[PDB]
């Protein structure tokens, strides 16, 4: 909440999109807690719901 | 006796280190008073 | 955390920081000797 | 099947300011990167610059920021070069290339069959063919052709099985000379960058 500085979004569909579908951008969909500021988890296992 | 004291945050993914030694008699540990430390080391890390 | 020692000769030489420190989620490492220090935050596989 | 080809060979005076263009099909030619990729002969590739043929948004390289401009057209899914002030050392072997869908947007996938260009001031000379114990073989020789691309046949093609033919070499004149040979007939030569095909027969 307290964050101060720029952030900078611009359109890349040109450069990071692929007619065949580019799978190589991941998102976490599923977590047990939400994410504090400026964290970062790499861990792929599964989730259970 | 020399003593070495260090205190370890992560806070908003930031990592900071403090660090400051207080040479004491040979009487006991952690004796009374104040001494502060500074701050030396502060790296992000984004890590819980 | 507070850290604090007065072991002579400073016996310790480093701390270890992580969440489940089982290689499963990256970990802060933490090793001090008399030439320099490295500070690096990973997966490790930490041992007993 | 997804085609990639190119114009044919060239060769100008310096000043003239050539053109070559592209012509891919099989794909949509609005979401790939096409690009081009230089080659002097004797060195590596050169990669020059690429454009998007969606939009008007285009890149190139630091050393050819001016020397080169590269425009498409997605109409008629045409890619085009263009140069201005050619020099002496602007003659090199050009390959078009892709993105293609093996990797990211700045990988090339593809290439096409490749254009040479030659800039120089002979004003592209004219050849010359001659024919040349052998009991067997025949075969012929070309002389006085400054132009690298020079092609030669037999039987205007009937004739593929036991033919071969020795590189080129270059005399102390200043030009080069090559010689053709077959198994055993006309060979016939033909000049391309000045349409002179001559017909010689043993």
């Amino acid at each position: 909440d307290d964050f101060t500085g720029c952030v900078i979004a611009w359109n890349s569909n040109k450069l990071d999109s692929k007619p065949s579908g580019n799978y190589n951008y991941l998102y976490r969909l599923f977590r047990k807690s939400k994410l504090k500021p400026f964290e970062r988890d790499i861990s792929t296992e599964i989730y259970q719901a | 006796k020399n003593l070495r004291e260090f205190v370890f945050k992560n806070i908003d993914g930031y990592f900071k280190i403090y660090s400051k030694h207080t040479p004491i008699n040979l009487e006991r540990d952690l004796p009374q008073g104040f001494s502060a430390l500074e701050p030396l080391v502060d790296l992000p890390i984004g890590i819980n | 955390v507070y850290f604090a020692s007065t072991e002579k000769s400073n016996i310790i030489r480093g701390w270890i920081f992580g969440t489940t420190l089982d290689s499963k989620t990256q970990s802060l490492l933490i090793v001090n000797n008399a030439t320099n220090v490295v500070i690096k935050v990973c997966e490790f596989q930490f041992c007993n | 099947q997804m085609q990639l080809v190119q114009s044919g060979a060239e060769v100008k005076k310096p000043g003239e300011s050539l053109k070559i263009s592209c012509k891919g099909s099989g794909y949509t030619f609005s979401y790939y990167w096409i690009g081009w990729v230089r080659q002097m002969p004797g060195k590596g590739l050169e990669w020059m610059g690429i454009i998007y043929p969606g939009d008007s948004d285009t890149r190139y390289s630091p050393s050819f920021q001016g020397q080169v401009t590269i425009s498409a057209d997605k109409s008629i899914s045409t890619a085009y070069l263009h140069w201005s002030s050619l020099k002496a050392s602007d003659t090199a072997m050009y390959y078009c290339a892709r993105q293609g869908d093996l990797g990211d947007w700045i990988l090339l996938g593809y290439w096409g069959q490749g254009t040479l260009v030659t800039v120089s001031s002979a004003s592209t000379k004219g050849p010359s063919v001659f024919p040349l114990k052998s009991t067997a073989a025949l075969g012929c020789l070309v002389k006085d052709y400054f132009p690298e691309p020079v092609t030669v046949s037999w039987n205007s093609g009937a004739l593929t099985s036991g033919v071969h033919t020795f590189p080129a070499v270059l005399q102390s004149s200043g030009l080069y000379s090559l010689s053709s040979v077959v198994t055993v007939y006309i060979c016939n030569v033909n000049h391309k960058p000045s349409n002179t095909k001559v017909d010689k027969k043993v």
